[PDB]
């Protein structure tokens, strides 16, 4: 574990695993879709929209692999202890862990469904079946199907009840077999066969909104509708090929939908998990199909990288709603029209995400100290070739940034049905973004439609140009894009070598956008216009300063004057900006090869990533090195700086990230990730760090223990006259407590009424105010008189209250007469120790100010105190006398050097 | 336009600007602040003629000067200066 | 007209002094009736300086 | 849809219309050239703001300018002013507001009376 | 200097639409303000801002009782609950209705909110600093349960003392008693009798016997005692009583039960107190004449709490001495300008409601309120003695007090009745010109005669900004007949050097070295002249860098929208290279004064409520009867005071109607501060005070490859070179190690590494020992660097005097904290001393 970071949350992702969703209405008008992400559930809402409501804690340790929602609760198991994990079943409610169940010791197979009904939840595992009583979540009993075959006896497809058969579940087997099970008895009360038996397995089946019709669709093919007490087929459809088996369908339980009129019903929908598209069968005559809508989500293929498949349908109860989640990430709701007769869906609800591992990570700068900040905005270029503007704070409000009517095109082109994919047809990958909202004018960013990436002024300057630029894998052009409207910019630059662009930059000033290609030119554009300004070198020698090799890591300081630049091999070089013209050159050639750099503004602070696995950060202004840093075994993947210039983090190859202190110029955080992480982006306000793993698509994100609670972590690891601490204001309303009191008094008295009470309550602790603090002065000084120690009663002084520290003050006395009992003798004398010790000299000025102006007539009487006066009286005078020459030599001499001219 | 000049007069008293201010627990004046009586001693006292003993004059610089112990010259230099001021009102 | 007026004052077109006036029912005084003006940029101002043919681009 | 930007120019009783438009580079008075309107002194006067903002700025426009009233050294001067703000003028509306600034700049550092016409008033020290 | 300029705290207002708090010590009050919350601290004299912001204003604050957590919702529900010790926001969240009200278990494990007929109570959430291995959980809050039981608004929740019951009070006339887990003898019950809606439901000691407090000004005691036909009793109405405050309704009550006494607020602001069981009144009085919005007493018992919204007026009323803690009052309208003290110690604000004021910077309270003027009053300003204000105003006068007797020694007024809307003052504090509208002369006065010096005039127009040059020398003004003037005045040829522009004047400021002058007109741009030869050196047009708006009532966009376009006003700061501008709108620019690039932008408020503080509205908002934040809603009110509109027709400048619902964000006044690291901006939502992060941020100056602090301390200990190690120190710029080190060192070698110092670390030592001054109990020995530091480097600062003035007033202003301090206290005890030994 970490002593910095702890994992928040798991952002960019709805559903990415091979489980299904689960649906429940609620109340007549909401439906809770859940899904799994991988380590919780997610609950989002359908009449809100999409929007998330729930997420599961805590995490569950293994991967979640089988999920159910009943009533309130959700259901979810988790955990193959096939390899090494353990596993579980547990019950959430509103997102939190409210039980577990008692699994069985002898479970040594993975979870696949779980199905709940009457008062039974049953598990079927892989070859058993587990039962529980749901009313005291107990065990039951437990299923076992036997088979002659060793193969036969697996349990493909599922357990499924039917809706009116009391205490029955329906599982199916990996031979073309149906066996019904009572549940109660644990006894097998019946089986059925396939038809047609070269048909081998039953890939799902599911219940007909028609009494006791099971529909069972076999891994040959042929969906069956069969009455499950009469065992005859009711329908038999050629519906699966060989190749292609169906693995989920669902009915539409509306009322209307076929018979094309749209005034009968009888409407299947069916899903193959090879296929991206779905197919509509009108069961009113014999079955027939009356459409497909081709590519409800990407189509798995095996040699591109994009996920692909689709994995559940459900028929939303008396809805013409049909959701659909596939494998990439997506989850999708489609809706039939009524008036005109729709074949196949159209489109009205969509959560997505990336469909493919994701490459670098960039959150937005600060909406200058907006509700954004920092910290909402994250910005995640994917090789599935796409850039979406996640958002940290709702996850509803996350957008892919449009690139284009690119839907529209593809299906006006043929990429829907069978030529290259939609991810061909969208920009190449993204390597590296940068961005800048000093010009980012919103939502009317540009008023009107603009083209797109083209390779007028006044209304640009008015409302607002691009605002984002990014630099792709291989493609000779770098792309702008707005971030005000989420779409793609009307500005794509060339590098000027033709070399692909290699990193690219953007002014703090919103207007200059620098790419810099792997040839060694770095060309400048002028945003608002898409202009060539300025080209390094411009045309030390004047014109003689190019690279010699790819550019990695330019970046502007915000004061306009200089751009730096790294070069791939050898050098770093500043160049002054106006002119165009080299300046300064430092070259690390022989001992390195640079690989990367970030920057830290309101630092001037730069940071080279080295390929000899060092890290090495130099100040602009004096131009030298300042820090080194070697910890890596790898090449560094990722680094980045944090806003306090406190941190830099750095996470290589070899799934370690260390996070080094920089002014003490040490590590303070090495922990290692399970998988290896690719991209690090650290937030414009300190709370979160965002990695991109490799393998896991969607981002994580962790907090920072350090801004919450102190941590004490320093470990490098490798595997004269004083003052007080008094309130100021305190020891000053104790020299001046009657006027200040004579002010608080109010202008007009309160009516108190005539039948006054008298004994008003006791208030405050036991009659006094409480801020006197809790166990007498006279005998405290009088016993540290008897001691020569006053310090116990100057400290009590010291934490008394200013009313109180005047009254027990005030209340000296001279007592019996004796020299050890008058409490002013001992008061002057513990004044007198206080100056000699030098301590506390203000206070001592204070309560002798004030000692002096209330009681003077009894020291003017009397003269065995005179004596310690007179002590005081040096003392007092040795100290003013060297404070004074002091404070006043020091005053006349500011004051002179402030204004020598008269 | 806002308003013709009306003579309005309010009266200051001697207590202390730390009775002016407004009501706070500590006031934000020093040790120093806090003895500064709200008036000047121009106004606590100021040597004037309907102020002067009987035999005595003030002065303008406000020294008292008795009109025994005043020769016969500064007598007719005093009356000579109050002609002239008389003369020019 | 009035009508036109309270159109354009409630597009905003028109400031008095140095601050644009969008309520339609702002009180001009006989010392603010020498300021009521139009606003900087406005389309109005460049419209009547187009007639006048004096329209300023700068 | 063609781009253009008027601007006017002041002097004594000399004024200066000045109608840029996208062009191949010539500038024009009272239709005969540049180069030639003017007394044959003041036409370093006149290509004081072509040879501040240099002759890349002005490749793009093509400077149509009348011309009337005042006598010769007022009209050399409102030609100058209707040049300087013309070109100022086009760059604020059809290209960035940052290269406007920059010859803003570069004008008001040479001097003021390229842009902003500062007329005599009568205040002798009352 | 460095441009990194966090949020410091708010200023300027107290107390605010929201309900109070007092810290379980008893010492911190939290009070609301707009949408932030204010901690002052009363124990000794401090104050700061929480650095979370709401998005609307703050409705409801609760407190942990243990201390640590608080906990503040908006308006609609948006919650934010934060830790107090380390200041730092910790979990946001949203009760999805707007939150009526709110209280914490005296347990600590729970809280209840009422919604508007609902009731939740929910788990109070573990936290990173409670727990010893946990972090920040995604869900934190665990809902425990629900009630709908109720059938209005629900007005008040009061836990008991054991934490097991608690009572809602509803407007639908009905206390409830309900309790956490279900007991054994108990029943969710009623209590029903009254006739006009409940206030509070609060329990007794002994809770046995409780307490209903209603609107109609009524006090009932209930008892559990049988059914009067005698297992069978029933919770009821022992006895009743009436205050008898005529013609007005109690907004808000409460009760300390462990002294057994009750403080109810009325609607004609005179408030009551009363010893409860026997109901004897203690006493009464008039805190105010508007309303009193919010009572809370003291844990303790013996400090009382009220919040009036309609103005500031917050006080803390000590009961039993009969005397106030603290009365402050914040502005009722909209601040016009300010200035700080040229100490730096306190501000200056003057408001369009009339009042001027000084608050104070530490403490954040009002120490003085002037209040001669009769109208709202425009700019105020002081002169280089810091002695002596000056202020002008709408009401035709002048005027000048003194800070020392806080008597107004002069008041000046031109002889044909103006309104003066600006003006300024010579340096030396010896002549003061002021400018109207009304008339385009510009009168000077002078200060030491009383009369009209002379008017000055050659403006075709009314002047809008005036400046004096610091230097003492010269006046600018700058009019809308689009022109500037130099004014020479004091030489013997009185000399006006006119300056054409394109637009009308705004601003003018001068630099602190007196030589440049910028002035920010009506296109919105800044033009930077010079002064000595009147030719225009630079031009920013920052209507682009300005622009953000779309009020509410405005069918522009907010990119074409003209009126938010312009700065306002500008200031120099106190280095000379950095532009302060801020006009109506949302954004603060600041720019530099050489390369004129924007440095930095600020957004004065994120405050939804009010109306220009987000540029892009939404169609949600818009309803078909235009914007919904435009009907007319006060028709639905209780209060006959709250329901009469007496507004005035098109009346944009204060009205004593004052409908102001949504105002105008505009930030009306900016200033830097004298001592550096900090400015300050005048706007509608209050006054921001903006400091610098020196201590959240490392900024080393030159740094080397081989300086730690490991290794800085280590040549401080074991080689011991004091100067090496200082260097080191101020060079790596962390400020605990540079006070470990200059600690460190001792007294007598001080002579030595001062001599040996660098010149260009010396004003940032300055700087730093000035601060140490001011903060250290080490006074001596601070003052013993500064003698050693000014008697060595005497001539370079002298010779310098522009690079190093701020360094120079700051410290001024430490050694005269500790001369005004404790050397007059030295020298009045030794002589009364010597009076009392010679009898």
């Amino acid at each position: 574990g970490s002593a910095i970071f702890a994992p928040y949350r798991t952002i960019g992702l709805i559903s990415p695993t091979g489980v299904p969703f689960t649906s429940i209405p609620l109340g007549k008008t909401t439906f809770q879709i859940t899904t799994s992400v991988g380590r919780a559930l997610q609950t989002y809402d359908l009449k809100r929209g999409l929007n998330l409501v729930f997420v599961t804690r805590p995490q569950t340790p293994s991967d979640i692999t089988a999920t159910h929602a009943w009533k309130e609760r959700v259901y979810a198991a988790f955990g193959d202890p096939r390899n090494g994990e353990p596993q579980g079943l547990w019950v959430f409610q509103r997102g939190k862990k409210v039980a577990e169940l008692p699994l069985p010791s002898d479970l040594d197979q993975p979870i696949k469904q779980i199905l709940i009904f009457g008062g039974w939840i049953v598990a079927c595992a892989l070859t058993r079946i587990e039962v529980w009583k749901a009313a005291t979540l107990e065990h039951y009993t437990t299923i076992f199907p036997a088979a002659s075959k060793k193969g036969d006896n697996e349990l493909t497809g599922g357990a499924i009840n039917m809706p009116t058969f009391l205490n029955k579940i329906f599982v199916g087997r990996k031979d073309g077999w149906v066996e019904i099970w009572n549940v109660s008895t644990g006894k097998l009360i019946y089986t059925l066969l396939p038809p047609s038996p070269d048909c081998g397995a039953v890939t799902c089946l599911q219940p007909t909104p028609a009494l006791s019709l099971l529909a069972i669709a076999y891994s040959g093919g042929p969906l069956v509708i069969q009455n499950v007490l009469t065992d005859k087929t009711v329908l038999l459809l050629e519906a699966g090929t060989d190749d292609a088996p169906v693995t989920s369908i669902s009915f539409r339980t509306d009322g209307l939908g076929a018979g094309q009129d749209g005034r009968k019903d009888g409407v299947m929908a069916t899903a193959t998990s090879v296929s991206g598209d779905v197919t509509f069968w009108d069961l009113n005559k014999g079955g027939r199909i009356m459409g497909v809508l081709r590519s409800a989500h990407n189509p798995p293929s095996r040699h591109n990288i994009v996920r692909g498949g689709i994995s559940k349908i459900e028929f939303l109860a008396g809805q013409p709603v049909i959701v659909t989640s596939g494998l990439d990430n997506s989850l999708k709701t489609w809706i039939f029209d009524e008036s005109p007769f729709s074949p196949v869906p159209r489109i009205l609800h969509q959560r997505s995400g990336h469909a493919a591992p994701v490459r670098c990570l960039h959150f937005l700068p600060s909406d200058f100290d907006g509700a954004e900040g920092g910290n909402k905005w994250l910005l995640s270029g994917g090789k599935d070739r796409s850039l979406w503007g996640w958002s940290l704070r709702r996850d509803g409000q996350s957008a892919e940034l449009s690139q284009g009517a690119i839907r529209k095109k593809a299906r006006k082109m043929g990429l829907l049905a069978g030529t290259t994919t939609l991810e061909d047809l969208k920009a190449p990958e993204i390597t590296c973004i940068a961005s800048s909202l000093n010009r980012d004018g919103g939502m009317g960013a540009i008023p009107g439609k603009q083209m797109i990436w083209d390779k007028n002024a006044e209304l640009s300057g008015n409302t607002g140009w691009e605002s984002v630029v990014t630099a792709h894998k291989d493609d000779p052009y770098a792309r702008t894009w707005f971030w005000g409207r989420r779409r793609a910019g009307r500005w794509a630059f060339k590098t000027g070598d033709g070399e692909p662009v290699s990193t690219v930059a953007i002014s703090s000033c919103g207007t200059f956008a620098l790419v810099g290609s792997t040839g060694g030119s770095i060309d400048m554009f002028n945003l608002q216009s898409g202009r060539h300004r300025q080209r390094f070198p411009s045309r030390f020698a004047p014109g003689t300063g190019r690279h010699t090799n790819a550019v990695t890591g330019i970046v502007v300081d915000p004061l306009n004057r200089h751009v730096v630049s790294c070069s791939l091999d050898g050098k770093v070089k500043f160049w002054d900006f106006i002119t165009g013209n080299l300046v300064d050159e430092i070259d690390w050639a022989p001992m390195t090869k640079i690989i990367g750099c970030r920057y830290h503004p309101g630092n001037d602070l730069i940071a080279f990533a080295c390929d000899d696995r060092s890290i090495r950060v130099v100040d602009i202004e004096t131009k030298n090195t300042i820090r080194e840093f070697w910890g890596c075994r790898g090449d560094i993947n990722d680094f980045c700086f944090s806003p306090d210039g406190r941190w830099i983090v750095a996470a290589s190859q070899d799934s370690i990230i260390r996070v080094w202190d920089l002014p003490t110029a040490h590590l303070i955080d090495a922990f290692r990730l399970e998988q290896p992480c690719t991209a690090l982006a650290f937030s414009h306000t300190g709370e979160y760090l965002a990695g991109a793993m490799e393998g896991s698509l969607g981002v994580q994100i962790w907090t920072n223990r350090t801004l919450f609670r102190h941590v004490p972590t320093r470990q490098i690891s490798e595997s004269m006259m004083t003052l007080s601490l008094v309130p100021r204001s305190r020891w000053q309303t104790l020299l001046h407590i009657d006027i200040i009191k004579a002010r608080n008094k109010p202008k007009e008295p309160p009516k108190a009424p005539e039948k006054a009470p008298f004994f008003l309550p006791p208030v405050g602790q036991n009659g006094i105010s409480s801020l006197i603090p809790q166990e007498t002065f006279t005998s405290k000084l009088l016993v540290g008189g008897a001691k020569g120690d006053y310090t116990d009663f100057i400290e009590h002084l010291k934490a008394l209250p200013p009313a109180a520290a005047d009254l027990e003050l005030r209340s000296l006395s001279i007592g019996n007469g004796d020299e050890a009992t008058n409490e002013l003798l001992h008061f002057i004398r513990a004044l007198t120790s206080r100056l000699v010790a030098r301590r506390d000299y203000e206070l001592t000025q204070a309560w002798m100010t004030v000692f002096l102006r209330l009681h003077f007539d009894l020291i003017m009487e009397n003269e065995e105190l005179l004596q310690a006066l007179g002590e005081w009286r040096e003392h007092q005078a040795r100290e003013r006398d060297r404070l004074s020459e002091l404070v006043g030599y020091c005053g006349g001499v500011v004051s002179f050097l402030r204004s020598p001219r008269t | 336009k806002p308003k013709p000049p009306a003579p309005t007069l309010t009266v200051v008293s001697d207590v202390a600007t730390v009775a002016m201010e407004d009501a706070q627990p500590a006031t934000a004046q020093g040790v120093a602040g806090g003895e500064t009586s709200m008036i000047a001693p121009q106004e606590v006292y100021a040597p004037s003629k309907d102020t002067a003993e009987k035999g005595e004059v003030v002065t303008k610089a406000g020294i008292p000067i008795a009109k025994q112990e005043m020769s016969r010259e500064e007598k007719l230099r005093r009356r000579r200066r109050e002609k002239e001021r008389i003369r020019k009102a | 007209t009035v009508q036109a007026a309270t159109k354009l004052i409630e597009q905003g077109h028109v400031r008095v002094g140095v601050e644009e006036v969008r309520d339609p029912a702002f009180l001009v005084t006989r010392n603010m009736e020498d300021f009521v003006t139009w606003t900087v940029g406005s389309k109005i101002k460049q419209n009547i300086m187009k007639y006048r043919d004096k329209l300023d681009d700068f | 849809s063609v781009q253009a930007v008027q601007v006017f120019g002041k002097k004594k009783n000399a004024t200066a219309v000045a109608r840029c438009v996208q062009g191949k580079g010539l500038i024009k008075v009272n239709g005969k050239p540049l180069k030639l309107f003017a007394p044959e002194i003041l036409r370093a006067k006149l290509y004081e703001p072509i040879l501040i903002l240099g002759t890349d700025k002005f490749a793009d426009v093509d400077i149509r300018i009348r011309v009337a009233g005042g006598g010769h050294t007022s009209q050399v001067y409102a030609v100058r002013q209707a040049i300087a703000k013309s070109i100022v003028a086009y760059y604020a509306k059809y290209v960035d507001e940052h290269s406007k600034n920059l010859l803003k700049q570069e004008l008001i550092q040479f001097d003021r009376s390229l842009l902003v016409a500062d007329p005599r008033r009568c205040e002798p020290k009352k | 200097m460095k441009t990194n300029f966090k949020f410091s705290n708010l200023l300027g207002t107290v107390y605010c639409r929201g309900n109070l708090l007092f810290s379980p010590d008893g010492t911190h009050l939290f009070s609301p303000v707009g949408n932030r919350v204010t901690v002052f601290n009363l124990v000794e004299n401090k104050s700061y801002t929480f650095p979370f912001a709401h998005r609307k204003n703050i409705s409801r604050i609760g407190l942990t009782p243990q201390g640590n957590l608080l906990l503040s919702i908006d308006e609609d529900g948006q919650a934010i609950l934060t830790n107090v010790p380390r200041r730092v926001v910790l979990y946001h969240f949203s009760f999805k209705s707007p939150v009526t009200a709110l209280a914490f278990s005296p347990s600590g494990r729970h809280f209840v909110v009422g919604l508007k007929r609902k009731i939740e109570v929910w788990h109070v959430p573990s936290t990173p600093d409670t727990n010893e291995d946990g972090d920040l959980e995604f869900a934190p809050f665990v809902r425990h349960h629900t009630h709908m039981q109720h059938f209005d608004d629900v007005r008040h929740l009061e836990w008991s003392s054991d934490s097991r019951f608690f009572l809602s009070a509803s407007k639908d006339l009905t206390a409830r008693i309900w309790s956490l887990d279900t007991e054994e003898g108990f029943v969710p019950t009623v209590l029903s009798g009254h006739r006009q809606g409940v206030v509070g439901a609060y329990f007794s000691k002994d809770q046995e016997t409780i307490y209903t407090v209603s609107k109609d000004g009524a006090v009932f005691e209930w008892k559990y005692v049988a059914k009067p036909g005698h297992e069978d009793m029933q919770w009821r109405i022992v006895n009743k009583h009436f205050f008898m405050q005529n013609a007005a309704t109690l907004r808000c009550a409460a009760y300390h039960a462990e002294s057994n006494l009750l403080v109810a607020g009325f609607s004609n602001g005179i408030f009551g107190l009363y010893e409860m069981p026997d109901f004897n009144l203690i006493h009464t009085l008039s805190i105010s004449q508007n309303e009193i919005d919010f009572v809370t007493i003291n844990k303790s018992g013996e400090w009382l709490a009220f919040g009036a919204s309609k103005l500031g007026q917050l006080l803390v009323w000590e009961w039993q001495s009969e005397s106030y803690i603290l009365k402050q009052q914040g502005h009722f309208d909209a601040m016009n300008s300010l200035v700080y003290s040229p100490d730096g110690q306190r501000i200056v604000t003057a408001a369009d409601d009339g009042k001027i004021k000084v608050w104070d910077v530490e403490s954040g309270f009002c120490i003085v309120t002037f209040t001669e003027h009769t109208s709202g009053v425009t700019a105020c300003e002081f002169a280089k003695k810091g002695s002596v204000l000056f202020t002008a105003s709408l009401d035709g006068s002048v005027r000048a007090w003194d800070l020392i007797r806080y008597r107004n020694f002069r008041t000046f007024t031109a002889p044909e009745r103006l309104s003066f809307t600006c003006m300024a003052v010579d340096p030396s504090g010896e002549v003061i010109a002021a400018g109207s509208i009304d008339s385009f002369d510009i009168h000077i006065w002078s200060v030491q005669t009383g009369q009209l010096l002379d008017r000055l005039s050659g403006h075709e127009g009314p002047v809008s900004s005036l400046a004096f040059a610091p230097d003492g020398s010269v006046l600018v003004s700058g009019s809308w007949d689009r022109t500037a003037r130099i004014w020479s005045i004091f030489s013997r040829t009185q000399t006006s050097e006119p300056l054409q522009l394109q637009s009308d004047v705004l601003d003018v400021a001068f630099r602190p070295d007196s030589k440049q002058i910028a002035i920010s007109t009506l296109d919105g741009q800044l033009t930077f002249w010079s002064v000595s030869e009147a030719q225009q050196v630079s031009g920013v047009d920052g209507r682009r860098d300005v622009s953000g708006g779309r009020r509410i009532t405005d069918r522009r966009t907010a990119a074409n929208v003209a009126g938010t376009k312009n700065f306002n006003t500008i200031r120099y700061s106190m280095d000379g290279t950095c532009l302060l501008a801020g006009g109506n709108s949302k954004y603060i620019c600041l720019y530099s004064t050489t390369t004129m690039v924007l440095l930095k932008k600020f957004t004065v408020s994120v405050n939804l409520s009010l109306s220009g503080t987000q540029e892009f509205l939404n169609s949600k908002l818009m309803t078909e009867a235009g914007p919904v934040g435009l009907l007319d809603d006060q028709g639905e009110a209780s209060d006959l005071e709250d329901r009469i509109d007496r507004s005035l027709p098109g009346s944009k400048r204060g009205d004593p109607g004052a409908r102001k619902k949504f105002p105008e964000v505009r930030v009306s006044g900016v200033a830097f501060s004298p001592t550096g690291n900090s400015f300050c901006a005048a706007s509608t939502e209050g006054l921001l005070v903006y400091s610098l992060d020196n201590t959240v941020q490392f900024d080393p100056f030159d740094l080397n490859m081989e300086i730690t602090p490991a290794s800085t301390l280590a040549v401080l200990e074991k080689e011991k070179d004091y100067l090496k190690a200082l260097v080191m120190a101020f060079r790596l710029n962390e400020a605990g190690l540079i006070t470990r080190v200059y600690q460190a060192i001792p007294y007598t070698d001080i002579g030595l590494v001062v001599e040996q110092f660098p010149t260009v670390y010396v004003p940032r030592l300055l700087r730093f020992v000035a601060a140490q001054t001011e903060q250290s109990p080490h006074m001596e020995f601070c003052l013993l660097w500064i003698r050693a530091l000014i008697d060595k480097h005497g001539p370079w600062l002298a010779a310098n005097r522009g690079k190093v003035d701020v360094e120079l007033r700051v410290v001024a202003r430490a050694v005269a904290k500790m001369r005004d301090e404790i050397r007059r206290l030295a020298d009045e005890n030794v002589y009364m001393v010597d009076y009392l030994l010679n009898q």
